[PDB]
């Protein structure tokens, strides 16, 4: 039985990915 | 000079350019954040969310002293459904041979050849397999060699960043299909990447 990471990964909304796509190319 | 950790180093900086593809043919993420790249001589699609980023650095700067040691079977990028239960699983099996031979030729040029045809594998793996549905995540898992020293505590090289024993719910795959990517063989490196995915 293998090792995960505790922690999630990050839920990027939309409004984020749009905000990434628009301000960080 | 440690060739083990020459080679930890080569597998993390693929492992990151690899779970980033993986996140987009898969679109697991929207593909706004994703930025066409070339690594490897070979088209690639990195994300530019900054926390996302990290948060795939983190997972692979823990992993690191573990590869440096060839105490490493699998990493496993595993895709959760809404349901929290695995619909594919992305197997990397690696070892190093017992005795690694570095060769003047090029260490590197031909390793990373070698990973390029990994990285075209997986942008044309969307054409096998079936969508996955809406509101799927993702999740790195590592399987550790079999015998080795209390991996649990050198695993834990981020503050804050915490690692866990998985649930059989997190591993969960009863009969499925095998899709085989790629498989090297070089004088540093012997891996094995396929998919596993939800009968």
């Amino acid at each position: 039985l293998p090792l995960r990471p505790k922690r999630s990964p990050p839920v990027i909304s939309e409004e984020a990915a749009e905000d990434v796509k628009q301000y960080l190319t | 000079l440690n060739f083990g950790q020459v080679v930890a180093d080569v597998l993390c900086e693929f492992l990151e350019v690899a779970v980033h593809l993986i996140l987009y043919v898969r679109e697991v993420y929207p593909v706004g954040i994703f930025q066409k790249r070339k690594k490897y001589n070979v088209p690639v699609q990195m994300s530019c969310h900054p926390e996302l980023n990290q948060y795939i650095q983190d997972t692979l700067h823990c992993v690191k002293p573990l590869l440096e040691k060839n105490d490493v079977e699998k990493v496993v990028v595993v895709i959760l459904d809404k349901e929290h239960r695995p619909v594919e699983k992305f197997v990397f099996e690696i070892t190093q041979p017992p005795l690694l031979s570095i060769s003047s030729d090029s260490l590197l040029s031909h390793v990373e050849q070698l990973l390029a045809a990994f990285i075209l594998k997986i942008s044309v793996c969307d054409d096998v397999l079936d969508h996955n549905p809406p509101g799927c995540t993702f999740t790195v898992l590592v399987h550790t060699r079999e015998a080795a020293t209390r991996n649990m505590e050198k695993i834990q090289v981020i503050k804050d960043f915490p690692w866990i024993l998985a649930d059989e719910q997190d591993v969960h795959m009863h009969d499925p299909r095998l899709i085989p990517l790629k498989t090297m063989t070089s004088d540093i490196l012997k891996m094995q990447l396929y998919v596993e995915e939800r009968a």
